[PDB]
């Protein structure tokens, strides 16, 4: 209605575009640069049309997009971050307690640490590693002994379990055991995504009945022969895949013996894990959306340094993000400071380095800084320019690092800049082309080519083939006196005596002589 | 057996999205790091903007490291590090890519006028298609249930609707969605579904969004871009050499923007990736995936919102498309301040001893090295190094006969730039022959032309036989001769006649030359007596040859010895006896018209030669005493005083009207400026007494500046009427007149009131000259940017209609004739003759032959003529259709350049433009030219029938006219305002007026006729020249007009889809193969279509032509989206991709490889 009236009816045709009419005529926030393109693209070229293309058609800003979706508050309080992170605790500990269930995970660390002694105190590893290995080695033998049907014989294992929470492992082995842990697991519903896609799909038999069947042992073939021997119209082509779901049970199997634990329950260990993993990582996701305040504000005093906003507080998001990650609810100190430090350090460690075009070192950003802030009190504690001589002398540098450290400030400048101003002129459109030779340059190389070319032909073969083989011409790689001197059976004296001969017969021509200048 | 897999020659370029894969084909590695070169060792990093294994090496053949350095291994890579030791220019034909994460939005196929993602995906765009890839509204990918298939959902609807159902709608938000969005699409059965229901019981409510999208769908799918393409996951990089970072004077290097901009891109990508392994808060990743769209958006193309700055710099950054979106120097050029060389030929031209040294170097190394003297070619540098005299006569061979052609500023017309034969000057500046002085428009104000060297053969040949000046007698204009004698010569010449009485007189008689010997041995003056002498004259006639015919007749000494430069043939000595003025042009446009080339080339060199040596001999000069005043001039204008006293007097004491009593005495004064222009003049004319034999007499002034103004020489009545007469009626700044008009004059005093009066016509004078000529100039890009194309071709096609030529005759009521307009112009057929006979068919008027058309009387006023307007031509133009009009008297070359040359003989004059129910000037020739509609256009009568009053205001409304007859009415809208022409009852014709007023160019081409609107073009764009007083020929006007009504619109049908309007270029082609071809039926018929030069230059098949002057970003990014191919017929799209022009001395190769490229 209004827009597409006023702007219609007005527009006919406006005569010279008056641009500074309708543009007011709109609502919104003005003085924007992205509106201002779909005006100056209906009115003409395609008139008539465009006219009616343009209304069909209307039938912002990343930053402030991005305060939008910040603008969910859900902001905590004392109670509400040590609440969240009581929560990340409790997922982690969860997490580890399910490692410690597993067996392979501490043999595995036990392998990896006679690794470590085959080559933090020494003796203190072998004194923990042992208490390890002891429990160990005590709790492997109550297993297949089944004494105490794993009643104080699971005392054993959790006691053991409680030891392998002693240890305190790295960020690396830590993943890489879970990891193993879940390929562990890719495997065995691998199998029995196997047994299950063949035996229901292929074999014509229905989810309910292998739900039914199956659950049960997973690994003895008690119930696929049990399967068969039902007489089912859907037991005669289990016939076709036997070998196949033998085949999964056996490497199931050999999974059992390669975990060394009840199959019917690795499901429940790596689940309870997962669950963990999912708690502690949706708490800490909690803690870095609450704090996303902080990044912003303490960003907003780097700005404006060789690099934008967003990137600066994005950079502050994820020195944030480090920050959750190593920080205890049962700590005197609070996550406001701890965790501005952390983003101080993310974002400056950003600045430092992917800023300007060409390379540099945070010493050199540094020292760069410190000499800034030294000058700009030797103009105003005087009177006159800071001398670059003086300016070096009230630092430990000499002088000359200074001058070189000069030499890598700025981005520095861009070819596109404006210069002479004519119609128009380019900063990189005065820049001359060096690495190309002059046509007369090349010219007289192809004509000196011939030139020698026909100067070693009034020449003896033996004395062509010399000058052209020792001087390596025609011919790639060049030859010395004595790769020479073997393929002419005389050696070395006798050829550079014939070699210098030619250079006797190169005294009355001025071909070579002219080419010389 | 060929598929041949090198780099050949290519027939065509194709244009296209481009898929993941496609990138990856020019990719030679991937861009990782963000960093460029490094701090120390200024060495380009691993994986950064200047790889070395990824891009080129920077020294020519040895590797990064220096494992490898020479020869030995340039197919080799290295060992330690991967770079291929070739080149350094691969460094600057090397591609490389960089893999995104999560998609990417192409901003071109994204907000580019019309949304081409939107639009082929039904969509708005800056309002969804924005906010659901923003990361704020969730969009649909296709549901059965509740939801459609493109609706837009907020978080809350989404967890809402996904409760309800979910698991078997799911649809993402964001890029990737989009791109689900895009790529789940079937351009197939849309295509099919689409056609069904945009034509169930609809009419002309729906038609139009239906008939849009379908062809647009159709064109996509058949393109064979896959909308997947459309937004990319896979951005390719430009080549290091093409955005290089080179140290410039003392360190400070010098990048460039784009460089910046890949580094931005690259570090969000890097940080996105990263957090897409690490913890991944919603917000926290899907802001970086917006950074990520800023960043590539950015590098693509700034445009357009809000701009990224950065690089310290306060201006924006020249992105990608700013580098292809809106002057090629050259070697062996030069230029000087140019110089008058009377003593050269009209092939000739002054070039420098040093300039041309160092032109044709290598010319003068290669015969040097040819001959002897230098033993090699550094030898020859030297020697020409060191100017060793020796050296400045080889350079005498080298210029002999190697053309060299020159070049003025502005460069309005053909005749900009000249070949010459390079003569050695002693000197530092260019010298011209003053013949061609005019054609350049260049003056020795001190003005500067440029010199080229024509280095290929038939580039010498080329400038030879086509820009020689001895080639360009005529202008491509006007018939009429170009280098014809100026100002000096002009003048001379006119001294040369002048029959004075007695003085030194006396009839004595002898023959020709022999009066030469009398001059010089003085007795006898020169501008006498007459005197009568034996004149030989030659004729020729039926067979042709010669025959002589002495006589005794009755001319003067100048005339007797100027006989002599007259060539063989001509009528002789009458053209002789007339006098200096325009007939010495005349002279030499019937020479050659009656003789040739060459007697009429020599013919000028003689009559340049005497003028400027009898105008040597006359000395005409310019004393206080030559303007003189008339006594009448204080009585007049005392007069005229007395007059404008009374009208004052009148006015104070009321009686006639105040109001405009201003006009009136504006005549009063301007009265009195005839008065005294008149007495002047007719003082300055005659006077003079003489004293023949018995005294008394009267002939017209020897006054020097008379002599000057009656024989061009640059001096006119206006000019000569304000040295002596006065200056009339001064300009006032508001526009109006002022009522005191300067009646002192430059021989007198001038006060200083006055002065600061005439200041204001001065500076309006000088500015709007500034004006004028860069709006000529603005039009004739318009004009060689419509007309640039076409090119006389197929030889002689048939077809007899044409405009029937007629002399345009005011005379109606003001007396005006002009029958010189048909010339050189093929007959339609035999145009009668008041009995019978005579004209043949396509005999084209001859010069002589347009002489016979007087023969038959003036009876005769109408002949039919082919013109380019009609033509059955295809895609060029007849010859025998167009004419001959050129420097050449014959008819056009068989594949000239007719475009170009009408362009620039309409543009040229433009300079001399007055801007401004009259318009008048250029700005009336461009409305005309626009085909633009009046600010009170009249209405016809589209169909003859009975007028009549069509309910009297019953709308709305305003009148009605209903004229009906035979069968079918027709109800016309009158908006009351303005009023009629023809009352109730009466019948009218097919176009007949019924407004009495401006008519549209539009209507007259729909309804009147194409002959009409093209007669009426081509009369109404002249009638602003004739004021102006500006010869052109209507040719070229045919010819622009001829491409103006290029299109047409289709309305019943046929194989093409009726309401497309299209060019009866495939029209006619397509019509001509279809009656014969299976049945008339399944084509339809066509209407020419009016439209302006910028419409009609808007269209056109090339798209890198296109590319050329329209807006880039636009053209370029809808070629892509259609899979379109230039190949490759235009002249423009064949000129930057460097190669033959498809015209003149090229055409040949062009339709050899045409026909050539009919195998497949
Ligand atoms: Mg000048
Ligand atoms: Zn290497
Ligand atoms: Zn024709």
């Amino acid at each position: 209605q209004s827009q597409l009236k006023l702007l219609v009816t007005r527009g006919k045709e406006q005569g010279y575009l008056t641009y500074a009419e309708v543009n007011d005529h709109l609502p919104e926030d003005i003085v924007d640069s992205d509106q201002i393109e779909d005006i100056i693209q209906m009115i003409n070229d395609m008139g008539i049309q465009v006219m009616e293309e343009a209304p069909d058609a209307d039938d912002t800003d990343p930053v402030r997009m991005y305060m939008r979706e910040m603008g969910t508050v859900e902001l905590l309080t004392r109670e509400g971050e040590i609440d969240i992170a009581k929560r990340i605790e409790d997922g982690i500990n969860q997490v580890q307690c399910s490692v410690a269930e597993y067996p392979e995970a501490i043999t595995y660390l036990l392998e990896q640490y006679d690794r470590v002694e085959a080559e933090i105190d020494p003796e203190l590893a072998r004194e923990k590693f042992a208490e390890l290995r002891a429990q160990y080695v005590v709790t492997r033998d109550t297993i297949k002994a089944k004494g105490r049907s794993h009643a104080t014989a699971q005392e054993e294992i959790l006691k053991l379990s409680e030891v392998f929470k002693q240890f305190r492992l790295v960020p690396k082995q830590f993943d890489y055991l879970v990891n193993s842990m879940r390929v562990m697991m890719d495997r065995v519903r691998t199998q029995e995504r196997l047994i299950m896609k063949l035996c229901v799909e292929q074999c014509k038999m229905p989810k309910k009945n292998f739900i039914t069947l199956f659950t049960g042992n997973e690994t003895s073939d008690t119930w696929f022969n049990a399967a068969i021997a039902m007489n089912k119209p859907w037991s005669e082509k289990l016939h076709d895949v036997s070998e196949e779901v033998h085949r999964a049970l056996q490497k199931l199997q050999q999974i059992e013996e390669e975990t060394g634990l009840t199959i019917e329950q690795v499901k429940d260990i790596n689940r309870r894990m997962s669950i963990g993993e999912a708690k502690a990582r949706r708490a800490k996701k909690e803690m870095v959306e609450a704090n996303l305040r902080l990044v912003i504000s303490i960003a907003k005093k780097y700005t404006n340094r060789g690099l934008q906003f967003l990137d600066l507080i994005q950079e502050g998001n994820i020195g944030l993000m480090k920050a959750v990650d190593k920080f205890e609810y049962r700590r005197g100190y609070k996550f406001s400071t701890y965790a501005t430090w952390w983003i101080r350090q993310a974002i400056t460690r950003s600045i430092a380095d992917q800023a300007r075009t060409i390379r540099i070192p945070v010493h050199m950003i540094e020292t760069i800084n410190k000499l800034n802030r030294i000058s700009r009190q030797m103009l105003q504690e005087m009177g006159r320019e800071p001398t670059p001589e003086e300016l070096a002398e009230r630092m430990l540098m000499p002088e000359d690092k200074i001058r070189k450290v000069l030499k890598i400030a700025k981005e520095p400048i861009s070819m596109e800049t404006p210069i002479g101003d004519d119609e128009d002129s380019h900063l990189g459109d005065f820049i001359e082309d060096t690495t190309l030779e002059l046509p007369l340059d090349s010219a007289t190389t192809e004509s000196l080519r011939a030139a020698t070319h026909d100067v070693l032909a009034g020449l003896t073969a033996r004395e062509a083939k010399v000058l052209r083989m020792r001087f390596g011409i025609d011919m790639n790689t060049d030859y010395t006196l004595e790769e020479v001197g073997k393929q002419f059976d005389v050696t070395r004296e006798r050829i550079r005596q014939i070699e210098a001969k030619a250079l006797r017969k190169l005294r009355h021509p001025s071909r070579s002589e002219v080419l010389r200048s | 057996l060929k598929a041949q897999t090198k780099t050949e020659e290519f027939d065509a370029i194709k244009i296209a999205l481009a898929s993941p894969d496609m990138i990856r084909s020019w990719s030679f590695g991937e861009v990782k790091k963000p960093e460029t070169i490094n701090y120390r060792t200024f060495k380009p990093e691993r994986d950064g903007l200047f790889c070395a294994r990824i891009f080129g090496p920077v020294k020519d053949y040895e590797c990064l490291c220096g494992k490898y350095k020479r020869l030995k291994h340039r197919g080799v890579i290295c060992e330690k590090c991967g770079v291929e030791v070739t080149q350094t220019k691969v460094r600057r034909e090397r591609m490389g890519h960089i893999e995104l994460a999560s998609p990417t939005a192409h901003i071109w196929f994204l907000k580019s006028l019309p949304s081409r993602i939107g639009l082929l995906l039904d969509m708005p765009l800056r309002d969804i298609e924005r906010v659901l890839y923003f990361e704020s509204y969730v969009v649909i990918e296709g549901g059965m249930t509740n939801l459609e298939r493109q609706q837009i959902l907020t978080e809350e609807q989404y967890l809402d609707a996904l409760e309800e159902f979910g698991d078997e709608f799911d649809a993402k938000m964001g890029a990737e969605a989009i791109q689900a969005l895009l790529k789940s699409m079937d351009l197939e059965q849309e295509c099919e579904q689409l056609r069904e229901e945009l034509n169930e019981t609809n009419s002309e409510t729906k038609r139009k969004k239906l008939t849009k999208r379908i062809k647009l769908l159709e064109a996509f799918v058949q393109s064979g871009n896959k909308p997947e393409w459309m937004i990319l996951t896979v951005l390719p990089v430009l080549p290091p050499d093409l955005r290089p970072l080179v140290p410039l004077d003392g360190g400070r290097f010098a990048t460039s923007d784009l460089n910046d901009l890949y580094r931005r891109v690259i570090n969000r990508n890097n940080r996105l990736k990263r957090l897409l392994d690490l913890a991944a808060p919603d917000i926290i990743v899907r802001n970086e995936k917006r950074m990520l769209q800023e960043a590539v958006d950015a590098l693509l193309d700034n445009g357009r919102r809000g701009r990224a700055i950065t690089g310290s710099n306060k201006r924006p950054l020249k992105s990608l498309a700013d580098m292809i979106k809106g002057g090629k120097r050259v070697d062996y050029s030069g230029r000087s301040v140019i110089t008058v060389g009377p003593y050269l030929r009209l092939h000739q031209c002054g070039l420098p001893k040093k300039m041309a040294l160092e032109l044709f170097k290598p010319f003068i190394y290669g015969k040097l090295e040819l001959r002897g003297l230098a033993t090699t070619i550094k030898a020859a540098k030297k020697m020409v190094e060191r100017e060793e005299a020796v050296v400045w006569d080889i350079l005498d061979e080298v210029i002999r006969e190697h053309p060299v052609l020159l070049n003025r500023a502005p460069t309005l017309h053909r005749l900009g730039i000249q070949a010459f034969e390079p003569v050695l000057i002693e000197g530092k500046a260019i010298q011209l022959h003053p013949l061609v002085c005019a054609a350049y428009n260049a003056d020795f104000d001190g003005d500067q032309m440029a010199v080229h060297v024509p280095l290929t053969l038939e580039a010498q040949l080329e400038a030879r036989a086509l820009m020689m000046s001895t080639n360009n007698i005529l202008s491509p204009a006007n018939g009429e001769p170009i280098i014809v004698p100026s100002q000096d010569v002009v003048l001379g010449l006119y001294y040369m006649t002048r029959d004075c009485v007695n003085a030194k007189g006396e009839g004595m008689v002898l023959t020709g030359p022999k009066e030469a010997e009398r001059l010089y041995r003085s007795g006898l003056a020169s501008l006498h007596a007459r005197v009568k002498v034996r004149i030989t004259e030659y004729e020729k006639d039926a067979n042709g040859e010669l025959v002589a015919k002495t006589s005794l007749k009755d001319t003067t000494v100048g005339r007797a010895i100027l006989w002599m430069i007259v060539p063989k043939g001509l009528p002789y000595s009458i053209v002789n006896q007339a006098l200096g003025k325009k007939a010495i042009s005349k002279m030499l446009n019937t020479c050659y018209r009656i003789l040739g080339l060459k007697p009429t080339v020599i013919f000028a060199d003689q009559i340049m030669y005497t003028g400027f040596a009898y105008a040597a001999r006359s000395g005409a000069s310019v004393g206080i005493d030559d303007m003189v005043i008339p006594e009448k001039k204080h009585e007049i204008i005392s007069e005229a005083e007395a007059e404008v006293a009374e009208i004052q007097e009148q006015f104070q004491s009321g009686l006639v009207t105040a109001g405009e009593r201003y006009n009136k005495v504006i005549d009063i004064w301007a009265a009195a400026n005839d008065r005294v222009s008149k007495a002047m003049m007719d003082n300055l004319q005659t006077e003079t007494v003489i004293n023949r034999d018995g005294q008394e007499e009267k002939q017209v002034s020897f006054n020097s500046i008379y002599m000057m103004a009656d024989s061009g020489a640059r001096g006119s009545a206006a000019q000569i009427r304000q040295l002596a007469g006065m200056r009339g009626l001064m300009a006032k700044p508001d526009g109006s007149i002022i009522e005191t008009p300067i009646t002192a004059n430059f021989r007198e005093g001038l006060n200083v009131l006055q002065y600061f009066i005439s200041t204001h016509g001065a500076r309006k004078g000088l500015a709007d000259t500034a004006l004028k000529t860069a709006n000529s100039g603005y039009l004739t890009r318009r004009l060689v940017d419509v007309a640039q194309d076409l090119v006389v071709t197929e030889d002689d096609c048939g077809t007899h209609e044409g405009i029937m030529m007629t002399p345009v005759i005011e005379g109606g009521d003001v007396k005006e004739p002009l029958r010189d307009r048909v010339l050189g112009r093929v007959t339609a057929e035999d145009v009668l003759k008041p009995g019978t006979a005579d004209i043949l068919v396509p005999r084209n008027t001859l010069l002589h032959e347009q002489w016979c058309d007087l023969l038959e009387e003036n009876s005769v006023d109408a002949v039919k003529v082919r013109s380019v307007v009609s033509c059955d031509t295809d895609f060029g133009v007849c010859a025998h259709c167009y004419g001959r009009d050129l420097a050449r008297g014959h008819i056009i070359n068989k594949g000239e350049a007719i475009g170009v040359i009408a362009a620039q003989s309409i543009g040229e004059p433009g300079t001399q433009l007055t801007m401004r129910d009259i318009t008048g000037g250029l700005p009336r020739v461009a409305d005309l030219f626009e085909a633009r509609r009046p600010k009170e256009p009249a209405i016809l009568a589209e169909i003859s029938g009975i007028v009549s009053f069509g309910k009297e205001t019953k709308g709305k409304r305003r009148l009605v006219i209903t004229p009906v007859d035979g069968s079918d009415p027709y109800e016309e809208m009158i908006p009351k305002w303005r009023q009629l022409n023809v009352f109730e009852g009466e019948r009218v014709e097919r176009g007949d007026v019924i407004s009495d007023g401006p008519e549209a160019p539009h209507d007259i081409l729909r309804l009147r006729g194409v002959h009409a609107v093209t007669r009426y073009i081509v009369n109404e764009v002249q009638d602003v020249y004739r004021l102006q007083g500006v010869k052109i020929n209507d040719k070229h006007i045919e010819v622009i007009v001829r491409q103006m009504l290029r299109k047409a619109t289709i309305v019943n049908a046929g194989s093409s889809d009726f309401l497309e309007g299209e060019q009866v270029e495939y029209s006619r082609v397509k019509i001509a193969n279809r009656e014969l071809e299976a049945n008339g039926k399944v084509g339809a018929t066509y209407s020419r279509d009016l439209l302006g030069i910028t419409k009609a230059s808007l269209a056109t098949e090339s798209f890198i032509s296109a590319a050329s002057f329209q807006e880039t970003t636009r053209v370029l990014t809808e070629a892509a989206v259609a899979g379109k191919r230039d190949e490759l017929r235009g002249l423009k799209e064949n000129v930057i991709v460097g190669r033959l022009i498809p015209a003149g001395t090229g055409y040949a190769y062009h339709q050899d490889r045409m026909r050539r490229r009919a195998a497949g």
